[PDB]
């Protein structure tokens, strides 16, 4: 019946604790230690990012601004390259067209040093916002897993490209429709006493993509290609022309929505042998027009880095942090030296 | 007409009257949602989020999942619901504990009273309530144990009156004393309807043959209490919520604080900036859709109708940005205030041992206001004093007597009229022998001490007799006569027995009539009949009323007694004058007929009785005066000085004269030996106006130095205060009161203290604190801002209606210095951090509209953003708002000037609000740019050349955001207890352990299909552990440096005090 409150350490707010002191002796060592630990990490990161030796060729406008009878030089405005040695011969290009007006761009460049690391080949697309809200979520996953989804059970995200001419569209999705279809030569054709260099076309997407993208079980009279697939797959889908999304890995790579309009898309790779120096040639079937999205396509050949590939943002951020720390520490030190506080007493400033 | 049978519980049940159960619960298991939902959806955040979730039901608009906002809303709703249910169960516990009590009901079959429960009582039952126990319901008395049929009820719950009321039964029905003869009475009671007018009843009780009338003279309400009677017989006529007192019960209005208004302004600012951001984003979207309509053709946009497209984009951005107003705040601050209210009534330093009464905080909505109080309207009797009385001195026949004579004036100087101090031994020596002339006056005094009172004595088994006195001064007068030698013993009705220890024989005096105490009379008169057969009148009262009604030609010692009232009033001791007169039978038989003239008028008793008594108090003979002292409470001279040191102007309201108030103020260390007293004692209203004008023009014409601005006090009387509070004159008193440091009001009417409080609070910006005792000043507490009720002996009426129940005045030194500074410093930081942690995260959704073509794409997941407000950022706020102390409580009472920091409003303002908001904006932009510079082309992985995606970057953004928020929280904390490590770093570890489990389990259930394989691309990637180290430090270095600079080179008072606490 005793209404006396308990007596302890918690009910009396008498818990043990520690109060942090912002004394300069407890602030300056912290900042100098942060600087001394961020400077080596920063220089190591910028050194690791310096070793990235890659190349990028803006092969756009090859249908109009490129020669036809011979390989004319590519303007320096487009070509970009970062190698251990200097480039002696300027990259060249030519326009070669065959039957049915199937134009193609033949690029020719020179690798001046043997690259020991593995090689990767992407296409960089600029001003193609994949992170758009109407673009990232507009694809069904059940049709990717491989099921005969009925017309009334289709995903509502792919609303415009849904059931054409009263026939269920197989790849209901804006990502599947606008697919990059510039077929690469799958091998770098060596020129002048230089052998070719084969490349791997599969095992490029994520593991979960290869594990989820299962071959469909549709027929051939109920599914129709999207409006952007009528050329390569004419007369609709058949029993043999029915694509297999489990092996067709480029489709799996393109479905992964990028983050910014300046992105890459893995197309070819080689991790089995080194790429020797010499002059190489690459054929690209000019099928994706740059006028559809207003940007600039580019063929990019890179290696691999412990952090990424030719980017110093981490290094410059480390350098900025270290510089701010080393500046403010010395500033406060000289401020307390040349003019101390001399205000430890209260002096009744109430 | 309410026809009520007497002796059959089946007959009155056909009417179907109410039962006896009292319902104090707010909710119920039957009708819970239709009221709780309407109560919850009444603020701003609740309705806003409800409209948001309602709009989030249209297709192709919601950027995230369809249930990302309703989840948190339902979570906080069920949290509020379970808290309300817990409080309802805690109230119903006491409800049932009060309702399951025992009560005795008559039985027709048993022909005797059976013991049952209170809830079983019906209208029409005959009950028998035992010795001094309260009445269960509104009963009409049938009989009683007293011979005539009277009883004494206490009405301290239905009024504030402290005396006992004589409720008597009719003599035509008081003959039913025995329980076995209760069955033979038949009849009905035609009662009135249920009302709330307490002092008016009308009924008609018909007995076996004819009807008797009823009246409020035999009506006992539920809040009353039986006293001085063995048992009574009552007939329940109103029960439950149909009584007179509990019919239309009062409701406490919503008491809002200034912090609530600042929160409202901050929420309005957040809504405005939200509208601005939405407008800017929609403008960007429409201009980019119109300007680049040719390049964005692969998306198959509309183009042909932009009126609907703009509205859809507006709705999308609204749904994306509606999380800028954190609904978690309205629950976090409420739980913090609830815990703070709990942590107040758990301190032993606020607990009274001599009474066993800790601090009881009834309302937790006014806890921070303890840190910003400027005025304190304190009472003298009960609050400052111990409310106990002790007979110290008497002055009779022109002499003066004390027991402990001090040596300053032990020598009676014989300066003509005798002034000085003599011992009580010489009082007994002039008392013993009958030959002295003054000894008949000494004995008429000493019988007036032991007979004129209204104390009911009682014996115990030990023999030490306990006196039951309605006022503690009369009880101290009786105990002073008892230990002086004239012990007062057994008091039966209409006679008084006195044990005389001088002779050893026990006398007796026949009490003829006593007239009750009245505040208009301030007298108490009692005619008596003696063993002599002679009739004498005894009268006690103040010196300001009875000295006009004497015969100054008869007595020769009036100047000595007036100088003894002058040196008594120079010590502040309350005094009473005692008068007597022999009367004859013929005038007593006429004043008896004047009393039966007042017995005929039951409609008018205040006007008739009291001035009908004053017909016979036209002349008296003075015996002398008495002096009862009231001891001051402990710590008060220190607490008041400490409160005045902090800069808190105190208004002391004393119900006495001017000199007594000045003396008790000088003794209480309220004033000083050099404090300018602006005495204002004038009667004419125009003269008071002229005095106020003279004071104000004498004060304004000259400058006020540092010593002059501090050494100023005001002293006002009752009439001057009543004439200075008019709507045309109160401004002068207000502008003259703000200049002084201590106000002392004297002779204040009870119903005017609330008037003063409402006058001060209606024309100022300060917060008041009304502390008092008894039901005489309850209106002062129910009208001020922060009410305080001291648990005392004058009745527990103020303790049940005050916001904070305190044992004594000593505790306030710790209630306003520590539990005010902390309660105002913690909530502000908590609210600022709650705003900052939300704005710093839910702003990247705006900085990202420059990269997704202003489409309104979510950067992070849908469920992770919702969990951010439930499982990751709800523990650091509670720790910084409850378990944090910026300064020790031991080094806080020593320097009360820190209270000024809370008295002005330095730790909580809209300027600091905008500062925290722009700091969050800066951090959001910093993390956004630092992430987009690293995740440039997405090629930041070394796993066989695989790339990142849209989600492995949003996860990094979210993780960096929560790390930076936790780092800022750690930088804000002041004390590193053992409960903080489980809040700030504990949340980080909880997230780092919960993310892989979630991303590995939940995606397999078609709930979060965006985390397929992100664990390898995040943890396995070397970029995560590097950005999580390079970005938080880069964002927190600025705050760290600014805090160090304000702590080192430009400190403040609390900075220096915390420095001295840390180093010493
Ligand atoms: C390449 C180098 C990079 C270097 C980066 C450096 C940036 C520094 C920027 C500004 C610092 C400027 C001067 C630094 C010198 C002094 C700073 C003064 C700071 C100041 O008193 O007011 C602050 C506002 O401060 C911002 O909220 C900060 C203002 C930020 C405003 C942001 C305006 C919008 C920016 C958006 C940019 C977006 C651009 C687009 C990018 C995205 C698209 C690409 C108030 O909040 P506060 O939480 O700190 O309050 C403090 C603090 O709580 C504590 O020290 C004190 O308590 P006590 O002493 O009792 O313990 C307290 O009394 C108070 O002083
Ligand atoms: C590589 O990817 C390129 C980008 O999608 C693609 O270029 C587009 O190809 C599609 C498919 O042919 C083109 O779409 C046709 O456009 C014409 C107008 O130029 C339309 O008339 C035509 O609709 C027709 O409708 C008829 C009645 O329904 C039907 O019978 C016809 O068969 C036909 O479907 C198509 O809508 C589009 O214009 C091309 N350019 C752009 C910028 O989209 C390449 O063909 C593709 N190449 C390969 C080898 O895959
Ligand atoms: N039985 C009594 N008969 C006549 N006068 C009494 C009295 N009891 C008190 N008084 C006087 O009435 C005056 C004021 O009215 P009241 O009786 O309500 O006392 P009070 O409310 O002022 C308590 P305090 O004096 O401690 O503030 C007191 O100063 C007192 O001298
Ligand atoms: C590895 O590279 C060789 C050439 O360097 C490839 O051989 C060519 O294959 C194509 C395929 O149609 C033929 O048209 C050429 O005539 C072949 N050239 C020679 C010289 O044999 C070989 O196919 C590559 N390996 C794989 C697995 O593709
Ligand atoms: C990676 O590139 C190397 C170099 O071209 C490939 O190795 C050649 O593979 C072809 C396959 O037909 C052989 O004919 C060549 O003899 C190989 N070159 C050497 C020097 O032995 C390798 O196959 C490529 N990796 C792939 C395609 O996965
Ligand atoms: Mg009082």
């Amino acid at each position: 019946t005793s209404k006396k409150p308990p007596n302890t350490a918690f009910r009396q707010q008498r818990l043990k604790a520690w109060q942090p002191i912002l004394s300069p002796q407890s602030v300056l060592p912290l900042l100098i230690f942060v600087a001394c630990i961020f400077t080596p990490i920063g220089i190591g990161l910028i050194v690791s990012a310096t070793k990235v030796q890659d190349l990028t060729i803006d092969y756009s406008h090859c249908d109009t601004k490129a020669s036809t009878t011979a390989f004319e030089d590519i303007p320096k405005k487009y070509i970009k390259y970062h190698f251990k040695s200097k480039v002696e011969n300027k990259p060249q290009w030519r326009l070669t067209e065959n039957e049915n007006g199937e134009q193609s761009c033949e690029l020719q460049f020179e690798i001046p040093n043997d690259i020991k690391k593995s090689i990767f080949i992407y296409y960089k697309i600029t001003n193609f916002y994949q992170n758009h809200r109407r673009y990232v979520q507009s694809f069904d996953t059940k049709q990717i897993l491989g099921e005969p989804i009925k017309k009334d059970d289709l995903d509502t995200s792919c609303s415009p490209i849904r059931s054409r001419e009263d026939k269920i569209i197989y790849p209901c999705g804006l990502i599947a429709n606008s697919m990059f279809n510039d077929t690469f030569s799958q091998v770098l054709s060596g020129i002048d006493d230089t052998e070719d260099y084969n490349l791997t076309n599969k095992h490029i997407s994520w593991s979960i993509d290869r594990h989820r993208f299962k071959t469909t079980k549709y027929n051939a009279s109920d599914i129709v290609p999207p409006p952007n697939w009528m050329k390569k797959y004419p007369d609709g889908y058949t029993d043999e022309n029915l694509p297999d999304i489990h092996t067709w890995e480029e489709f799996q790579v393109w479905m992964r929505t990028a983050a910014f309009p300046k992105f890459y898309k893995l197309t070819l790779k080689n991790e089995s042998a080194s790429l020797p120096k010499g002059k190489y040639q690459m054929n690209i079937e000019l099928n994706y027009p740059i006028s559809l999205f207003g940007g600039t396509k580019s063929f990019v050949l890179t290696t691999n880095g412990a952090i990424g590939g030719r980017n110093m943002s981490l290094g410059v951020l480390y350098l900025i942090v270290a510089g701010l720390c080393a500046l403010f520490g010395i500033i406060f030190l000289v401020k307390l030296i040349f003019q101390p506080r001399a205000m430890g007493d209260h002096t009744y400033l109430n | 007409p309410r026809v009520i049978h007497i002796n059959d519980s089946l007959a009155n049940s056909s009417f179907g009257y109410s039962d006896n159960h009292i319902s104090t619960t707010k909710y119920n298991f039957a009708t819970f949602l239709p009221k709780f939902l309407f109560q919850e959806f009444s603020k701003y955040a609740n309705l806003f989020f409800l409209c948001t979730s309602a709009i989030q039901q249209v297709p192709h608009v919601s950027p995230t999942n369809r249930y990302t906002t309703i989840g948190t809303l339902l979570v906080v709703l069920i949290v509020s619901a379970m808290k309300e249910c817990i409080e309802d169960i805690k109230r119903a516990n006491s409800d049932k504990e009060l309702n399951n009590s025992t009560a005795e009901i008559f039985s027709e079959a048993h022909d005797d009273f059976v013991e049952k429960r209170w809830i079983d009582i019906r209208v029409g039952d005959i009950i028998r309530v035992k010795s001094e126990e309260p009445i269960p319901a509104d009963t009409i008395i049938l009989s009683s144990s007293e011979p005539e049929g009277l009883c004494y009820i206490e009405t301290a719950n239905l009024d504030g009156e402290t005396n006992l009321k004589i409720k008597q039964s009719r003599v035509e029905t008081a003959k039913f004393i025995d329980v076995k003869t209760l069955k033979n009475m038949n009849g009905k009671v035609v009662s009135e309807q249920p009302n709330s007018s307490l002092y008016t009843y009308e009924g008609t009780m018909t007995l076996n043959d004819r009807q008797i009338p009823l009246s409020p003279d035999q009506m006992i309400l539920r809040g009353a209490t039986l006293r001085n009677t063995a048992w009574i017989f009552g007939l329940v006529i109103f029960t439950g919520h149909e009584t007179k007192l509990l019919r239309n019960a009062t409701a406490t209005p919503i008491k809002r604080t200034a912090v609530e208004k600042i929160i409202n302004r901050q929420i309005i600012a957040l809504f405005t900036v939200l509208i601005v951001l939405i407008l800017i984003s929609s403008i960007g979207n429409v201009i980019m859709s119109t300007a680049d309509a040719k390049h964005l053709s692969y998306l198959y946009l509309e183009g042909t109708n932009k009126a609907g497209l703009f509205f859809k984009d507006f709705l999308t951005f609204w749904i994306l940005f509606s999380n800028l107003v954190p609904i978690s705040l309205f629950v976090t601050v409420e739980l913090i205030k609830y815990y703070q209210a709990f942590m107040i009534g758990s301190d032993l330093d606020l607990y009274y041992e001599k009474t066993d009464t800790p601090t009881v905080v009834r309302t937790s909505s006014l806890v921070e206001e303890l840190g910003q109080i400027e005025y304190i309207f304190s009472d003298k009797t009960g609050t400052l004093t111990r409310n106990i009385m002790e007979f110290k001195s008497c002055s009779i026949a022109g002499h003066c007597y004390i027991d402990k004579i001090p040596e300053d004036k032990t020598a009676t100087v014989e300066d003509g009229i005798e002034v000085g101090y003599r011992k009580f031994d010489d009082l007994k020596k002039k008392l013993n022998d009958p030959s002295d002339e003054d000894s008949p006056i000494i004995n008429d005094f000493l019988t007036l001490l032991a007979t004129c009172h209204t104390v009911i004595p009682e014996f115990q088994s030990d023999g030490s007799i306990k006196y039951q006195a309605a006022s503690p001064d009369e009880g101290a007068l009786v105990q002073g006569g008892a230990d002086l030698g004239y012990k007062f013993i057994i008091r039966k009705p209409n006679s008084v027995t006195v044990l005389l220890e001088e002779t050893g024989e026990e006398k007796e005096y026949q009490l003829l009539n006593i007239c009750e105490f009245n505040s208009t009379r301030k007298r108490m008169s009692a005619i008596f009949r003696f063993p002599d057969g002679s009739i004498k009148l005894f009268c006690k009262g103040a010196d300001t009323v009875i000295l006009e009604r004497l015969d100054d030609e008869a007595n020769q010692y009036v100047e000595a007694t007036m100088r003894h009232l002058e040196d008594y009033a120079s010590e502040g001791l309350r005094t009473l004058c005692l008068a007597m007169r022999d009367i004859s039978e013929g005038e007593y038989e006429e004043w008896n007929s004047i009393y039966n003239e007042a017995a005929t008028t039951l409609d008018n008793r205040a006007e008739k009785l009291d001035e009908a008594a004053n017909l016979i108090e036209k002349n008296l003979i003075l015996i002398g005066a008495t002096a009862i002292e009231d001891k001051l409470q402990d710590g008060v001279p220190e607490t008041i000085h400490t409160l005045q040191e902090a800069g808190i102007k105190i208004w002391v309201l004393t119900g006495d004269r001017q000199e007594t108030a000045i003396n008790i103020g000088m003794s209480c260390r309220l004033l000083s030996e050099d404090m300018n007293l602006l005495i204002i004692n004038e009667e004419t209203r125009d003269d008071t106006e002229r005095n106020l004008l003279e004071k104000i023009n004498a004060l304004n014409e000259h400058q006020l130095s540092t010593h002059d601005m501090n050494t100023l006090a005001l002293v006002i009387d009752g009439k001057s205060l009543g004439f200075a509070l008019e709507p045309e004159l109160e401004d002068y008193l207000l502008t003259v009161a703000k200049l002084c440091k201590a106000v002392i009001c004297c002779r204040v009417s009870p119903l005017q203290k609330a008037l003063v409080v409402k006058m001060v609070k209606r024309k100022s910006s300060s917060l008041l604190l009304a502390i008092g005792d008894g039901a005489n000043d309850v209106s002062m507490i129910q009208a001020a801002h922060v009410g305080v009720g001291i648990s005392g002996m004058e009745g527990m009426q103020a303790a049940r209606s005050a916001d904070i129940a305190v044992g004594q005045f000593k505790f306030l030194k710790k209630l306003l210095l520590v539990h005010g500074s902390w309660s105002y410093q913690r909530i502000s930081v908590a609210i600022l951090y709650s705003f900052y942690k939300n704005t710093a995260l839910y702003m990247t959704q705006f900085w990202y509209v420059f990269a997704n073509a202003f489409s309104g794409q979510s950067i992070m997941e849908s469920w992770t953003m919702s969990f951010y407000n439930l499982f990751f950022t709800v523990w650091p706020p509670f720790v910084i708002g409850v378990f944090d102390q910026f300064v020790s409580s031991r080094l806080l009472e020593r320097y009360p000037q820190l209270y000024k920091l809370g008295q002005k409003g330095q730790f909580f303002s809209v300027y600091i609000f905008w500062g925290w908001i722009i700091n969050g904006f800066f951090h959001s932009a910093i993390v956004f740019i630092g992430t987009i510079l690293i995740y440039r082309y997405g090629f930041a992985l070394n796993m066989h050349g695989e790339l990142a995606d849209h989600w492995s970057w949003g996860v990094t953004v979210y993780t960096t955001s929560v790390i930076i928020v936790l780092g800022k929280a750690a930088l804000v904390t002041n004390q590193w207890t053992k409960f903080t490590l489980i809040a700030i770093p504990g949340s980080l570890l909880f997230w780092l352990i919960f993310f892989p489990i979630y991303a590995s389990i939940f995606p397999h259930a078609n709930i979060s299909r965006e985390y397929y394989g992100v664990v390898k691309h995040t943890y396995g990637s070397g970029v995560f552990w590097l950005t999580l180290i390079v970005l938080p430090i880069f964002a927190l270095v600025r705050d760290f440096l600014w805090k160090y600079y304000k702590r080192m080179y430009e400190p403040e008072t609390y900075h220096v005090i915390q420095e001295m606490q840390k180093y010493n």
